[PDB]
């Protein structure tokens, strides 16, 4: 059994490591990663530390060891509620903007504590370790979780024992987004977790020596799993010490509060060095304390933090575009693109608000719908400067006749994304309704609907903005300035 | 704005 272990970590580098198969045969990679992850995991005992009851009776030990250690622990609790898990709920009424958590250094697990714990021999020798923190933290915490006597044992014992990121999902869960945007993300995350499971399966089996290192005696794909769960899901960037470099951190008591929609309220104070946090607003006694997480999309709620977020105002999808070689004006729309800053081709976003196109998108596509007298215009004389400088605003466009061509691409390059998905919009309403579905199916498919719906919507505004210019442009309105 | 605001789960590249 030690030896088969090995051999197949071993295949699994292998077969995590080779390129990118191409799109059209990343779900047939995906499913060979998944066949020989699932027999790595079912010969091997689950998490190596587990610890007994539930998960409310350790909630008590942390606000203990928080308040010994000058932690903020009172006017709220740590209750299960229904739609997100534990969290915080006022036991007293907090006004908006009023300071109530804050959280000193000395509590955090940081990539400087993990340097200097237990890890710290293998961090220096190895070179993944010290190029990515995030895979650091979550050594770290496996480390911490297996040492008896570690200082962060109240808070790694509060911890969730499974997470909703794809990497839990089941082979058909994950089936619901082919043919998506989020599921190539999806399949990148499986196979960089596989691929670092299984390095790190052979450096620390293989390679000298036995060291104080409890991942030694029993390291399993379900520890990785959770571990790089827990540090995606929960992962902060803090400023060090000296506060001239950031580091990642993950942040006790403080990170118990679910998300809402609003704005960043949590900051470090470094003179003090701890995380302070005010009421994102009024919260009366016995209502769930919410933060703004950040401006994230739902696909990056998903797959990172393990949920989808309805009404998220930040959701978006990437749409790819550039001028190709093959136009005639390829020279001066590239030239103008470059003026103003923007590369000749880049990923794009479409928002779900009003309007669903940045400046940066705006100017791209004014550019690419550009007459050479046009181009001209923003590239010769004294006021080609000016020009480019309002690229971007919608209130001062090139010309009617420029307006109408951008919003009719729009309208058909969002229509023709729209036919590339397995599914409509319809029948993932309908299958989200007339069907009962686990917590993680429902995620796939409100995220697939998600994409489409933006879709839909920049399909809806171009159309509009089309109408407006073009009947502005026959009646000859005069352009401002 | 804060000088250091913090970001719940802020997203890292992993590859
Ligand atoms: N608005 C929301 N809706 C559903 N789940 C949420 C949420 N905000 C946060 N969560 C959950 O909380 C995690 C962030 S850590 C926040 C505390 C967590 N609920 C816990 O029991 O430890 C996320 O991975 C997600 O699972």
């Amino acid at each position: 059994s030690p030896k088969e272990i090995l051999n197949l970590t071993s295949e699994l580098l292998q077969k995590c490591s080779s390129p990118a198969p191409g799109p059209g045969k990343e779900w047939e990679e995906y499913v060979q990663i998944r066949t020989l992850v699932e027999k790595i995991r079912k010969k091997q005992k689950g998490l190596s530390v587990t610890f007994d009851g539930k998960r409310e009776d350790y909630f008590p030990d942390l606000m203990k060891w928080a308040s010994e250690n000058g932690a903020s622990v009172e006017g709220f609790e740590m209750v299960n509620f229904k739609e997100e898990g534990f969290g915080l709920r006022a036991t007293r009424d907090i006004k908006a903007e009023e300071l109530f958590l804050w959280v000193p250094r000395k509590l955090l697990m940081t990539v400087e504590s993990a340097k200097n714990s237990v890890l710290g021999p293998l961090y220096s020798q190895d070179r993944i370790l010290q190029a990515m923190g995030n895979i650091a933290l979550a050594f770290h915490l496996l480390c911490e979780r297996a040492s008896p006597n570690s200082f962060w044992q109240p808070y790694i014992q509060t911890l969730p024992s499974e997470y909703d990121t794809p990497l839990y999902f089941e082979e058909d869960e994950v089936r619901y987004l082919q043919s998506t945007q989020a599921i190539h993300d999806v399949f990148s995350q499986y196979k960089n977790t596989a691929r670092q499971y299984a390095y790190f399966y052979k450096v620390i089996q293989t390679h000298p020596h036995a060291n104080k290192l409890p991942l030694k005696d029993s390291f399993t794909y379900e520890d990785y799993r959770w571990a790089v769960s827990s540090v995606m899901t929960r992962q902060n960037q803090i400023p060090t010490e000296d506060g001239s470099r950031v580091t990642l951190a993950l942040i006790p008591l403080w990170d118990m509060c679910n998300h809402t929609n609003g704005l960043i309220t949590t900051g470090y104070n470094l003179e003090d060095d701890r995380c302070e946090c005010v009421a994102l607003q009024d919260f009366r006694a016995g209502e769930q304390i919410y933060i703004f997480y950040g401006t994230r999309s739902n696909a990056e709620f998903v797959i990172h933090s393990g949920f989808f977020f309805d009404n998220n105002s930040h959701d978006r999808v990437k749409i790819k575009l550039g001028v190709s070689k093959s136009d005639r004006l390829y020279a001066m729309k590239a030239e103008v693109l470059a003026r103003a800053g923007i590369p000749t081709s880049s990923v794009f976003a479409l928002h779900f608000t009003e309007p669903p196109i940045s400046a940066q998108l705006l100017a791209f596509l004014r550019v690419f719908c550009m007459t050479e007298e046009e181009l001209k215009e923003h590239l010769l004389g004294d006021s080609a400067i000016d020009r480019i400088f309002t690229l971007g605003n919608s209130e001062f466009p090139v010309s009617w006749d420029n307006e109408v061509k951008l919003w009719t691409f729009l309208e058909d390059r969002a229509s023709l994304l729209l036919k590339t998905y397995k599914t409509t919009i319809e029948e993932d309403k309908s299958v989200l309704k007339n069907h009962d579905l686990s917590v993680r199916a429902k995620m796939a498919i409100k995220l697939r609907l998600g994409e489409k719906e933006i879709l839909e919507k920049a399909v809806k505004s171009a159309a509009v903005n089309r109408e407006y210019y073009r009947q502005q442009m026959e009646e000859k309105a005069p352009l401002p300035k | 704005t804060l000088k250091y605001p913090i970001e719940h789960g802020i997203v890292t590249n992993w590859d």
